[PDB]
This record gives structure tokens, C-alpha cells and sequence, in this order.
């Protein structure tokens, strides 16, 4: 589940 | 062609019926979503290596994977990211026109080559290759306030997730919660009491919980006479906590049988414990639904909601479902806006047509023709494989007006001929079409020529332009084809002859309006004659206007898209390094209450564990869902105002840590397109300290001694934090039996979790994890109390062979294109073009010694390429327009008189934008208009319309001179003849764009941008054109 | 610089850049990147009564990557305010080591 | 190996089948599991769907989902085939020696 | 590569090498004494003439 | 069958500039249907006997 979290925060990192 | 169909109305009707059928069929089979795909393909890796630091993760996993990725077809650039969370990722970006599926399969096949060279635990967990593209549709939340998050996550995974992904149009469902697991919490004190180790626990668990494969009786190579065969089955796996607690760790000779349940506590738990989510302050379980390519967003969202409503019946007491965000609402609103604008345009066209042509059957032709042209555009859009989304719907809205003109022109010309010569409608239609057919063909050719360039741009901006370009071009082409076939047939059939000898001696309103408009037309002709008599002065005035307009256009800000009120705000919370999850949760509760204090906020979703900066126990973020746009119309109830209020409250309330509220860019998949993003590479592998020092030097050079708006220049990582460093004496450890690998296993099971085996839990396999009791891993002094076995098998504490001290280490590491890198951000100071700032930073990076390079990221990679493509495309467009007009007029010099109207529209647009910016500044509102994509689209639209009007005027003027009139007389007569249709179309188009000028609500920023540009450009351009186009004709004839 | 150093520099800096170029199918270095080479003398092994497998096992057991973990990890007792990352080297990086 | 048809179906085949929804041009799916710890998932696509694109997409999804499947399946992997079930010919070899 | 172009690939390799030369250790240079695209370009030029 | 009839109607109307001549033509399709159905039924009966 760390991988799903990694995906969500990578997207968020990009926006701001 | 027009003459052919004037005598065959039923053939034209049949063709139009086929067009309507094709359009309906195309609409039936179009994907529906709020936005199309504009970003390039990207593949990510997402490996898990538990219990590791950024340096360990990077060097042991991410570099190893990265080194085997140079060679995949169509790779643009590549990056890595590692943090202290025990997980990392490798991101591969690809050149456009690369098949994402092929890229993903090739990346997976490359990973399969080096998978065996990774650490054993990495291979145990596996590496997930996926594509960054996400067609996000909804969030589904389950809230109980009674049962824990473990229960809700299990219930979701077992009941809700499988039901949602069986729905039509669903491409993927993702659960934002950890699965269940069997957790063993070992007390190291008891372990040392029995002289056991974590390795013993793991070995016993793996040996006593394993699948058995027995076989069958009487297998094929059987003895003679065998009559029965049977499958033999034995169960060798455990399924309950009581069963797991009875695992034998040491079978003593006396028969004591030290069990697993007297050194550890065994119970069902989760597998992460990292992230927590809440909705308005209560525990929740979130799910994300992603639409499939070729799926309909509205239908899928409705079906999902129906399914959830049905399933709600079986929820445990206290559990409820809610969907706080949905993207299908935006496209639904866009389609509703399209329909409303179409109805309003039809009504307005009817009103003006009846006011001018003084009959009701004249109003019937535009009503029939315009929807058919739109349907033909829809059919073309379906044929090309596009979809219905916000941009295509905006393109429809904007092309409605020009397709309306294409019919107003023909109807007005026919009505003029009929009222003038008194001919019957058939003869009048024949005459009018013989007059205007070639002009129509040339106009459609020019419109295609001007719109094709917008489909030739590169990148995400090109993808965005392609929507408008293709939709509008198809609609224009179909409108022209219909004006050449069906409009003349309708004119010749449905109209009735004007009573011969009638001078329109009307009564009441009609007579009065006729007289007043005739006076206006006469006054207009007098003013045009005055303008024509003195030509040098008017040419000087025109050059002045063109120069001023060009100057205004240049001095406009550059941007991509304007931020839009999408209905939510984001909050990012960051606490001092080393803070724990408890303090972060307290701060999140404070933020939740503050959001509650704001009426504009409907729901607040807070997630603990990671932030905008990154992951960590001190990181957190929140999503604030705003009320409906209808409920938020007064000043200060927009997304920016809500974000400002929340930020102001947070800066005064929160004690430990800080929070910031912002609104995201209009397109989430496409990152922020503002600022200057810098990657500072280390070519020589000097070290982290050297690269950090160089980054600090570059930041100083940019801020103190540069032109970058010093405020925004800052690093985009996460500063170093104190860490605990264990130093082991080789000699001391060798003196005892410690082997440095028993140390590895002991630490990996003590200070971090260990994944040992797998068990069945009511039908699905779930992990077994050994993590050690929390009381033995809280303080630094606990590290040296851990024990590791010797060769003889005795336990020896780490204190004897090791020491621990506080040090400074990296919290996060990133590589770019195979070198250690740092990330930086920036923004131009003021009135500074991005190009010179980029040259400046390149020079500064050069000032640093060799071994340190530079690389642009994100939008800066595209912005590095010059703007020569746009200039070249518009130059080619102008050349093509010139050639087409020369073919139309059979001249080389006449086309010039039509090109001189381009500055008029440009000046109108630029002046309108500048004036509205200044007015909003006076009102106190910050500027919101720039030279963005929507400005370019609107400029192209108004420029095409002005070109159409000029072409018609010049065509009429040229023919009159050929008959015998002088140039000046011909120009006067052409202006007098074209006055009425131009007034009609300008009125209709301007008032039809007015609603986009005062737009407010969903996607209203782009609406307002287009409205401003189009409205002001059209008004000013038409006002100047109706006076200057005859001047252009006269001058061009005199000169040549 | 000798051919060994240049070969290593090529493998680490030039080859990836070249094989990231469009139209390239494969890059072959007429050489190899560096490695830690142990050159064993069997006579000395006889003198000390050792074996090749002994050398291999000792190298494997004393040069590995250690993942320590963290302090105050996510499931924590009440009142925990300090979190940290633990680190241990466990790996050799020079010929003398 | 060692799993009943029910366990094989609920732990491996069902997981893959559920994640196979949303693949372009899919008509229907079926699974078959057996007492001997072997199983299979069959995906049928509409005609006018080319086998190669469907192959690539199905395999991408399978790789995406394999991250959780059981350990022994991951050891043996999952095989892929796309050939006609019906026979074209039967070739016979006979000998008396 | 299968479906690769010799001339374009050689030009890209040479440009990339020229760019990378800026980071070399001191005393290190680069050459391409063997190159099959030179014959192609010269022959094409001669036929054009 | 519906699309076949509609296509015939539209093509005839475009060919002859009328809405009634194609209507007269379409009246013959029931005769063909009756013939075909009667033939199939009759051959079935004859073979059964
Ligand atoms: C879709 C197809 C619709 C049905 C055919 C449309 C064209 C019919 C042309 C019939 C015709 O004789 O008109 C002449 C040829 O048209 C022409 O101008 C040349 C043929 C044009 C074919 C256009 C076909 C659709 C194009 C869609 C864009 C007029 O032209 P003329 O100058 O020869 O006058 C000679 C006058 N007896
Ligand atoms: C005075 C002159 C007036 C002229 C006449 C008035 C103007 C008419 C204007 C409207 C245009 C005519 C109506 C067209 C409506 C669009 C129909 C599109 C339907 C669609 O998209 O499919 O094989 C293929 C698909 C195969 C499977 C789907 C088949 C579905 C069955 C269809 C049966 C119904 C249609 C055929 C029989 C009516
Ligand atoms: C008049 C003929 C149309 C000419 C202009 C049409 C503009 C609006 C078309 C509808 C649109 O943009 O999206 C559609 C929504 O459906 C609808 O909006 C259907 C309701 C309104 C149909 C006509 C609206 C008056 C214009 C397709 O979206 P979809 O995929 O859901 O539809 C197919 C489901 N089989
Ligand atoms: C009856 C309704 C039929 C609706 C669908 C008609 C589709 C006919 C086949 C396409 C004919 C070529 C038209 C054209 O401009 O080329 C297109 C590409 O052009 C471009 O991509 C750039 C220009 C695109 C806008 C051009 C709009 C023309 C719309 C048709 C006007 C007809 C007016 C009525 C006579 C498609 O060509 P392709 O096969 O190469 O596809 C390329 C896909 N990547
Ligand atoms: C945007 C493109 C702007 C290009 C403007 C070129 C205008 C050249 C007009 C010069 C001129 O005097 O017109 C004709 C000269 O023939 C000529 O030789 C004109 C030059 C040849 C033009 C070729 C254009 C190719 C453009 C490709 C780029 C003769 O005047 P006239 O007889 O036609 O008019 C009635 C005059 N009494
Ligand atoms: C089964 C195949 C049916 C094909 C379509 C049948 C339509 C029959 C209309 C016949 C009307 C009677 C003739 C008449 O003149 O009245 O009238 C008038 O002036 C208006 C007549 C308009 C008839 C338009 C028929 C378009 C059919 C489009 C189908 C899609
Ligand atoms: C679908 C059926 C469409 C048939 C429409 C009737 C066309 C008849 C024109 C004709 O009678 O020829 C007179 C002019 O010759 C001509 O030259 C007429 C040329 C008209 C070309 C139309 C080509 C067919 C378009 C659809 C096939």
C-alpha cells in the first residue's frame, strides 16, 4: 500500500 | 453547384438528411469526459524496500533499475525520487507520438532483466510498473464513526470495490486504505529470556505455516486392475490468531514447548499504519474511480451512484456513503451551456432577421441550416476519434456565430435582390448565388487556411489547440457546403414574391424603423465618402492604429491557462523535522475546525502522512470541498478568496507547524505551468555536501545578484534532518560470533517490520508481518539494547560491538538522467521574458566549475525551444491566405487590400484586454487576463470573421468597377450594399458573445477570457473596417 | 589516465548518453567497467589451511547493505514526540577495507 | 499447488478477472479452476478487434495486478496463449518396430 | 537500430559528444576516425551537383 | 429490412425529385416477402408429405 500512497503524493508533488 | 440544387430541392434535402443521420450516429458513439489527454506518456516503477533510508533506497534499488532503462524507444528524460518512507519511484517520460502501452510493456520487460539483482525483500514485495495517466472520475467515501478504519477498509475491499469495477465504463478502482494482516508484536525482553531471536520467530512461522501438495491415488501409471483414483488434500496453513499463537518456537526435551504466544501478541491488524484519512473529523475509507478510454463520464457516474445507493442497504450500523467530488458535473454543465447558447442564438437570429427582412419565413432558413452544420461537425469529430469535453464544447459555442453569419449573408442577399428587382424567389436566388458563390468558396478556403495552423503546434499546448482547430474547421466546412446547396434551395422554395412595385410603404413600427435605418445608411455613405476624399491622412491614421495595436499586443503578460474555481481548495501542513504523527493529527484537527468556521466550505478531507513537500510523520494535507457555485456568488466566496481566508486564519491560529492553502491549476494531470524549474546535476559524483553547497551558491547568485523576483527563489526539496548513526567495530564484532548479517536480520525485524509468510483470511491471502513491540523501539537508548545471535547461538547486545550518535543525513534524494540532482524553482522579476532569464541561469551554472550541469524540467523543457514555430506557422498561414485570395480575384495586388484588416482586429483585441485589466485594477480586483491559449483562439476567430466581411466587400467593389464605375464610385456602392448584412451579423454575433463576457460559475475564467477577446476585437474591428476597407481598395487600385 | 579509468568513465558517462540517442540500437565498449578484484594464491591457502569457499563466504558475510529502520515508528506509544532515521554502514568501499 | 478449486478461484483467477474489466473491446470472460491447483482465465474480444493490441493491453493489466498475487504463482508466473481451440488436422505416426 | 537512419544518428551522436566534452576530465578528448555517414553525405552531394 | 427500405426511398426521391414515386415503389416489397414466405412454407409442407 506504500506504492498507492507513493502514486498519490507524486501527483500532488507535481501540481504544487 | 448552387444552380444545380436550386432546381433540385429534394436532392439537397436528402443530402442534409444523410448529414443529420451521420451527426446523430457520431454523437451516439463519442467518449465523454471533462478533459482530454494532453500530457506525454509516463511510466513509473514504485518499489518498496522496508526500513531503509533515502541513500540506501537510491543506491540499492533506484540506480540499479535506472541503469537498465537507457535504450527504451522514444525516451525523452528520466528521474528518480527517494525519501525516508521506505518506498521510492523511477519516472520515465517519453516523446509524444509514443504508444503508452508499448512503452509500459517494454519497461516491464527491461525490469524483468535486472529484477534478480535487487534486494531479496524488494523481490518479495514486487515492483509495480504503471502509466502515470489517470482518467479520474470520482471519490467514494465510507464513514462510520463507530468501527475502526481496519473494519471499513476490509468491508470496502470485500464488498464495494468488486461491485464498482463491474460497472460499465469503469477502468480501475483504487482503495486508499491498507489491507488486513496478521501482526506479531514481539517483546525483545521475553525473547532474551528464552534465548531466542527474531530469526527464530520468522523461521518457525515459515516452517509451520505452509501449503501442502499431496497428490492423488491411482495416478496414471497405475498397476493392473486399479479402478479408483482420488485427490488427496491436506491443509498446512493457519487462519486465526489463536492458531498462530500456538506456533512452536522450541520443542524442549522435557516437553515445555515454548510457544509463539508467550513472546509476542498475535492479532489481526493493518500493513502500513502510515496514512490516515478523515471526513469532517471522522474516520473514513476513500476509493478512487477512474474512467476507461472511450467511456462516458455522466453515465458511469450515474451508474456508480445507483449501485452505491442499492448497496447502502447492507452496510453495518453507522456506515454511510458520500461522493464529495465528481468530474462529470463539469462536462454536464458545459453541454448544458452549449444547448442554452444554441437556443439563445436561434432566438436572437430570429429577432434580428424579422426586424430587418420584415417577414417570418425569412427567419426559417438559419434555424434549419445551423443545427445541421453543427451535426456535421460532430460527425467529423467522431470520425477523427476525439471526445466530447469542455474544450470541444467551447469550440462549438464559438463557431455557432460564424455558422450563423454564413446563412445570414445568403438570406440577406436574396431578400435584397427580391425587394430590389421584384423578381420571384427562384430567379432572385439564382442571381444572388451567381453573385456570391465564388466569394463563399474563397472565404471557406481562407478560414481553413487560418485554422489549420492551430492543429500543427507541438506539446500539451498543441493538444489543447487541436480540439478547437478540428471542431471549428469541420463546422466551417459543413456550413459552407450547406450554404452552397441547401440554403439556396430553401430560399427558392419557402419564400414568397415581394409585391411588385412595392416601396415598403409600411405602417407603425416597420415603416418608422425602415426610415430610420435608411437615414443611418445614407449618413454612413456620406461619412465613407468624406473618408475617401482625403486618402493620405487616413492611411497615416491606419498605420498609427496598426502600430499602436501591435505595441499593445506585445506588452501583454504570457501564460497558459487561467486558474479556475473548480470547487475545492487544498491545504498542506508541515511541522518541524522529527515531529510525530500525534502532533500532526492535533494540527489537522485545528485545521478542520478552522475550515468549519468558514461557511463557504462544505466538506473537509484530511489525510495524514504526506504533504506537498513530501512524505513523513510531520506531513499532512487536506481537501476542502466548497459549496455549489450557486450558493457562492457574493464577493469573497470564490476559490481564491476562500483560500486566502483559510491561509490568513492558519497563519494566526496554528502553533506548531505552518499551513498553506492554494488552488490547483486548471488541469490536474498537467502540472503547474508557471515559473522556472531548474535541475542541478552532479556529473562527477562528488557527494551530497558538494551538490548542496553548489545549490546554495546558485540560489544566492539568482536571488541576490539576478532578476528573478527574489521572493519566489527557493529550493524544492526537504532540508536535512538529524539522524542516528550506528558505527560498528569490525574487530570487536569479529571477536564475538556476530556476522553482520544476523545484524541485518535482527535490525530489519526489530526497528522495522519483517514480511515472513502468507495465510488465508476468508478466501483471500494476506501478509504475516513481524515488527516487534512498540515499547522497545521508541527511544535512541533502545537501539543498543537489541540483541543479535552469535555463532554459538547466544544473544549479545549491540552495545558491546556498536555505538550510536546523532548525525545529519539526507531526508530525500533525487536523480535526473542518471546523475545526482537538486531541484530549484524561480520566476521572472518583472517585464523579463523567460528567454533572457533562462540564458542568465545557464550562464550562472556555467560559472560553477565543470562537473555541474543544468537541465530543464516540466514546462521549462518546452519553453527552452524558441517561439519560432508559432511565427513560422502564422507566416505560412498568411502566405496561403494571400495565394487563395489572389486565385479568387485573379490578381496579385487586390489580395493586399484584404490583408490590411488584420491589424484592426489585433488592435481591437489587445485594447479590449488591456482596458478590462485596467478597469478591474481600478475596481480593486487583481489582473486576470493575459496572452494565453484562449486569447489566441479568440483572436483567430475574430480575425477570420473580419477577413470574411472584407472579402465580401472587396468582391462587390471589384465587380462594380468592371461594369464601368470608377474605383471610388465602386467602393461607395459596395459599402452601401454591404452595410446591412454587416450590421445584422455584428449585432447577432456580439450579443451572442455577450453572455461569455459576463460569465460566472464553473469554468467561467476561460469563458470570460474568450468573451472579452472576441467581444472587443469584433466590435472595434468592425467599426474600423466599415470605414477603412473601401480606403484599402481605393489605395490598392491607385497604387497598382 | 589509463585505459581502465577511461573505460570506467565511458561506461558511467558516455555510453548511457549515446544509447539514449534516437536511432541507436546498441553501444559496445571494447573493454569493461571497474571491479574489486581479489587474486588468491592457493599456496598461501594451503599454508593457513583455508579454501576458496572460505574466501567467498567471508566476503559475503562481511559486506552487505543494512536497513536499520527508524525510532518512534508509526505505531507508537502515547506521548511520542521524537522520530528519527537509523543508519548503519556495513559495506566496504576501498581496497584496504 | 496445494489449493482447492475454490481457493484458486478466489485468490488468483477472481483477482485477475476483476481487474480485467475495462479492457478495450472485451465481449465476455470466463474462469476455470481445478482440484489440482491449476486454473485459467479466458478473455473473448469482439471481432474487428486486432489480437495484437488486445494482447498488449491484457498483458499490461496482468503485470499491473501480479504485484499482489500469491507467491507460488509469482514463482511460476502466468502464461499467455491466443490460438484456436478447434483442430485443423491430426497428424498420425505409426510404426510396427 | 532496425529502421534507424545512419546520417541522422551520426549527427546526433557527434552533437551529443560535443556537448558532453564540456564535462571531461582534464587531458581527455574524443574522435570518430571511423564513420560510415561521410560516404553517404558526400555521394548524395555529388549526385545533387 | 427497415434500413434497406429507407435507403431505397431516399435514393429514389433524390433521383426523381418527389416524395410520392418512391412511396409507390415501396408498395412492392410486401409482394416479395409474401412470395418468399409462401415458398418456404410450401417446400416445407411438400418435403414433409
Ligand atoms: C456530396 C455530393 C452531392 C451531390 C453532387 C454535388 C455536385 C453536383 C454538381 C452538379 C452540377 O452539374 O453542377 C456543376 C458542376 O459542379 C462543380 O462545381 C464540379 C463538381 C463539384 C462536386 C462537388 C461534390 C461535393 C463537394 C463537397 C465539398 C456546376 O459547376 P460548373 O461550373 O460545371 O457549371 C455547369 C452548369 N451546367
Ligand atoms: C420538405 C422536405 C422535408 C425533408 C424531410 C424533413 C427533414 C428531415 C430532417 C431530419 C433528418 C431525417 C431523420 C434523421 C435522424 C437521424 C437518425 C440517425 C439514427 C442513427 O444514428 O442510427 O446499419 C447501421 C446500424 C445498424 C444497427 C442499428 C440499426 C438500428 C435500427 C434502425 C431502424 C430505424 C431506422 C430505419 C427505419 C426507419
Ligand atoms: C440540434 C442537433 C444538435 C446540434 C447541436 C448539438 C449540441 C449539443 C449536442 C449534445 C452534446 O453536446 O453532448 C451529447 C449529450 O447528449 C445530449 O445532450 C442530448 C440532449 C440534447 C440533445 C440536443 C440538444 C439541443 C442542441 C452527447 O453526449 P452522450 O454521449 O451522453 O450522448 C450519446 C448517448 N447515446
Ligand atoms: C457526412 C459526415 C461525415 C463526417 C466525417 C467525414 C470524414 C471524411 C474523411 C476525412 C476527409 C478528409 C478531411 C480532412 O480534413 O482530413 C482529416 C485530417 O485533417 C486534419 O487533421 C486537419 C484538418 C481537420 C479539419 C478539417 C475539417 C473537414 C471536415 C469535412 C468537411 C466536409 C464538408 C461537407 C462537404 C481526416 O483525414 P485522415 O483520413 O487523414 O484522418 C487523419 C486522422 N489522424
Ligand atoms: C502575404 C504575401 C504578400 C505578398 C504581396 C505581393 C504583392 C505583389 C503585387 C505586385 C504587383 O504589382 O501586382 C502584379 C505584379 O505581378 C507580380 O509579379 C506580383 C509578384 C508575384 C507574386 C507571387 C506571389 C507568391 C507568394 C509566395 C510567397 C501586377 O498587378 P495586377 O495586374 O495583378 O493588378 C492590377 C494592377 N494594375
Ligand atoms: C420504410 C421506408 C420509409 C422511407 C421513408 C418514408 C417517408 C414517406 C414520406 C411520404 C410522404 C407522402 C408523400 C407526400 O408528398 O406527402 O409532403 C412534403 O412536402 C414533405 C414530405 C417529406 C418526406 C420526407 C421523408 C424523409 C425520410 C427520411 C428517413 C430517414
Ligand atoms: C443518392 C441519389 C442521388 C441522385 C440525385 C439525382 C442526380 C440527377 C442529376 C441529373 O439528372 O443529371 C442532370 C445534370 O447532369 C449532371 O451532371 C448531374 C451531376 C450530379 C452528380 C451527383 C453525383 C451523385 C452524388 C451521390 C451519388
Amino acid at each position: 500500500f506504500k506504492r498507492i500512497v507513493q502514486r498519490i503524493k507524486d501527483f500532488l508533488r507535481n501540481l504544487v | 453547384m448552387a444552380k444545380f440544387f436550386i432546381d433540385r430541392p429534394i436532392f439537397a434535402w436528402v443530402i442534409s438528411i444523410f448529414i443529420i443521420a451521420a451527426g446523430i450516429f457520431g454523437i451516439k458513439s463519442l467518449p465523454v469526459s471533462q478533459y482530454p489527454s494532453v500530457a506525454a506518456p509516463t511510466i513509473t516503477l514504485h518499489a518498496i524496500y522496508p526500513g531503509a533510508s533515502a541513500q540506501v533506497m537510491e543506491g540499492s534499488v533506484l540506480s540499479v533499475i535506472e541503469r537498465n532503462m537507457n535504450g527504451v524507444e522514444g525516451l525523452d528524460y528520466m528521474s528518480t525520487s527517494a525519501d525516508s518512507s521506505g518506498s521510492g519511484s523511477v519516472s520515465l517520460t517519453f516523446t509524444p507520438d509514443t504508444d503508452e502501452n508499448l512503452a509500459q510493456v517494454e519497461v516491464q520487460n527491461k525490469l524483468s532483466e535486472v529484477l534478480s539483482t535487487l534486494p531479496a525483500t524488494v523481490q518479495q514485495y514486487g515492483v509495480t510498473v504503471s502509466k502515470a495517466r489517470s482518467n479520474f472520475l470520482m471519490i467514494v467515501m465510507l464513514s462510520s464513526d463507530v468501527q475502526s478504519t481496519e473494519e471499513m477498509n476490509d468491508y470496502a475491499q470485500r464488498n464495494v470495490v468488486p461491485e464498482l469495477q463491474r460497472i460499465e465504463g469503469v477502468g480501475q478502482v483504487r482503495l486508499f486504505g491498507a489491507q488486513r494482516a496478521m501482526r506479531i508484536w514481539v517483546d525483545p525482553k521475553k525473547l532474551q529470556n528464552y534465548n531466542l531471536s527474531f530469526a527464530d520467530v520468522g523461521s518457525a512461522l515459515s516452517a509451520q505455516n505452509i501449503q501442502i501438495s499431496a497428490g492423488s491415488i491411482g495416478s496414471l501409471p497405475a498397476v493392473r486392475g486399479q479402478t479408483v483414483t482420488a485427490t488427496v488434500t491436506a491443509q498446512g496453513q493457519l487462519g486465526t490468531a489463536e492458531e498462530f499463537g500456538n506456533v512452536i518456537l522450541r520443542a524442549n526435551t522435557d516437553g515445555s514447548n515454548i510457544y509463539l504466544k508467550d513472546v509476542a501478541k498475535v492479532g489481526l491488524g493493518m500493513e502500513d499504519y502510515s496514512s490516515s484519512t478523515r471526513l469532517n473529523g471522522v474516520n473514513t475509507t476513500g476509493m478512487a474511480v477512474m474512467l476507461s478510454n472511450s467511456g462516458n463520464a455522466m453515465a458511469t457516474a450515474k451508474a456508480v451512484k445507483e449501485r452505491l445507493a442499492v448497496l447502502e442497504k447492507y452496510f453495518p450500523q453507522g456506515m454511510s456513503w458520500k461522493t464529495p467530488y465528481d468530474t462529470s458535473k463539469f462536462v454536464e454543465i458545459s453541454i448544458e451551456k452549449v444547448i442554452h447558447t444554441l437556443i439563445e442564438a436561434m432566438v436572437l437570429v430570429f429577432v434580428v432577421m424579422y426586424l430587418f427582412l420584415q417577414n417570418i419565413r425569412y427567419t426559417l432558413i438559419p434555424t434549419i441550416v445551423v443545427p445541421i452544420s453543427l451535426l456535421g461537425g460532430f460527425a467529423f469529430i467522431s470520425y477523427m476519434g476525439m471526445s466530447i469535453n469542455v474544450l470541444t464544447m467551447f469550440a462549438m459555442i464559438l463557431v455557432i456565430g460564424i455558422v450563423v453569419d454564413d446563412a445570414i449573408v445568403v438570406v440577406e442577399n436574396v431578400e435584397r435582390i427580391m425587394a430590389g428587382e421584384g423578381l420571384p424567389p427562384k430567379e432572385a436566388t439564382k442571381k444572388a448565388m451567381g453573385q456570391i458563390s465564388g466569394a463563399v468558396i474563397g472565404i471557406t478556403a481562407v478560414l481553413i487556411s487560418v485554422f489549420v495552423p492551430l492543429a500543427m503546434f507541438s506539446g500539451a499546448a498543441g493538444n489543447i489547440y487541436k480540439q478547437f482547430a478540428l471542431t471549428m474547421a469541420s463546422s466551417i466546412a459543413f456550413s459552407a457546403f450547406l450554404a452552397l446547396t441547401l440554403t439556396p434551395a430553401l430560399c427558392a422554395t419557402m419564400l414568397k414574391t415581394i409585391p411588385k412595385g412595392h416601396h415598403e410603404e409600411k405602417k407603425g413600427f416597420f415603416g418608422w424603423f425602415n426610415k430610420k435605418f435608411d437615414s443611418w445608411t445614407h449618413g454612413y455613405e456620406g461619412r465613407v465618402a468624406k473618408v475617401l476624399r482625403k486618402t493620405f491622412r487616413m492611411m497615416v491614421v491606419y498605420i498609427g492604429l496598426a502600430v499602436v495595436g501591435v505595441f499593445l499586443f506585445m506588452r501583454l503578460p504570457t501564460s497558459f491557462l487561467p486558474t479556475e474555481d473548480q470547487g475545492f481548495v487544498m491545504v498542506s501542513v508541515q511541522l518541524p523535522a522529527g515531529a510525530t504523527k500525534e502532533r500532526t493529527d492535533a494540527t489537522l484537527a485545528q485545521v478542520t475546525q478552522l475550515a468549519k468556521s468558514i461557511p463557504e466550505i462544505e466538506n473537509i478531507i484530511t489525510v495524514s502522512g504526506f504533504s506537498f513537500s513530501g512524505s513523513g510523520q510531520n506531513m499532512a494535507m487536506g481537501f476542502a470541498i466548497l459549496k455549489d457555485w450557486n450558493e457562492r456568488t457574493a464577493s469573497g466566496s470564490d476559490a481564491v478568496a476562500v483560500a486566502g481566508k483559510l491561509t490568513g486564519m492558519m497563519m494566526g491560529t496554528l502553533k506548531d507547524g505552518f499551513g498553506i492553502a492554494v488552488v490547483p491549476p486548471p488541469i490536474l494531470e498537467l502540472g503547474n505551468g508557471s515559473g522556472l524549474s531548474i535541475n542541478l546535476q552532479d556529473r562527477n559524483n562528488t557527494g551530497h555536501t558538494a551538490l548542496l553547497a553548489k545549490r546554495n551558491e546558485l540560489i544566492q547568485k539568482m536571488r541576490a545578484s539576478g532578476l528573478f523576483d527574489p521572493s519566489t527563489v527557493r529550493a524544492g526539496g526537504l532540508e536535512d534532518s538529524p539522524q542516528l548513526k550506528i558505527d560498528i567495530n569490525r574487530a570487536a564484532a569479529a571477536a564475538q560470533g556476530v556476522s553482520f548479517a544476523d545484524i541485518r536480520t535482527a535490525l530489519a525485524s526489530a526497528l522495522s517490520s519483517s514480511y515472513v509468510s502468507d495465510f488465508p483470511n476468508q478466501g483471500r491471502l494476506q501478509r504475516v508481518m513481524v515488527q516487534a513491540d512498540g515499547d522497545a523501539r521508541m527511544q535512541p537508548a533502545d537501539i543498543l539494547n537489541l540483541t543479535v545471535p552469535n555463532s554459538s547461538g547466544i544473544a549479545v547486545p549491540l552495545s558491546s560491538i556498536a555505538t550510536v550518535s546523532w548525525q545529519m543525513g539526507t531526508e530525500q534524494s533525487v536523480r535526473f538522467n542518471g546523475y545526482p540532482a537538486m531541484e530549484l524553482s524561480g520566476s521572472p522579476a518583472t517585464g523579463v521574458s523567460t528567454g533572457q532569464a533562462m540564458e542568465a541561469v545557464q550562464k550562472m551554472v556555467d560559472e560553477l566549475g565543470s562537473g555541474y550541469s543544468l537541465e530543464w524540467g516540466g514546462q521549462s523543457r518546452e519553453e527552452a525551444k524558441g517561439g519560432s514555430q508559432t511565427i513560422a506557422l502564422y507566416a505560412l498561414a498568411a502566405v496561403a491566405v494571400f495565394l487563395v485570395l489572389a486565385a479568387l480575384y485573379e490578381s496579385w495586388s487586390i489580395p493586399l487590400a484584404v490583408l490590411l484588416v488584420m491589424p484592426l482586429g489585433l488592435a481591437g483585441a489587445a485594447a479590449g484586454v488591456t482596458g478590462r485589466n485596467l478597469f478591474e485594477g481600478l475596481l480593486g480586483s487583481v489582473p486576470s487576463f493575459a496572452n494565453d491559449i484562449y486569447f489566441q483562439v479568440g483572436f483567430v476567430t475574430v480575425m477570420g470573421l473580419s477577413a470574411k466581411n472584407a472579402i465580401l466587400i472587396i468582391e462587390f467593389a471589384k465587380d462594380l468597377q468592371a461594369q464601368g464605375k470608377s474605383a471610388v464610385e465602386a467602393a461607395l456602392e459596395a459599402a452601401r450594399l454591404r452595410f446591412r448584412p454587416i450590421i445584422m451579423t455584428s449585432f447577432a454575433f456580439i450579443l451572442g458573445v455577450v453572455p461569455l463576457y459576463i460569465a460566472g460559475g464553473a469554468s467561467s475564467a476561460s469563458q470570460r477570457a474568450i468573451g472579452t477577446t472576441v467581444f472587443w476585437g469584433m466590435l472595434i474591428g468592425t467599426l474600423l473596417s466599415v470605414f477603412l476597407v473601401p480606403l484599402f481598395y481605393v489605395v490598392v487600385r491607385k497604387f497598382f
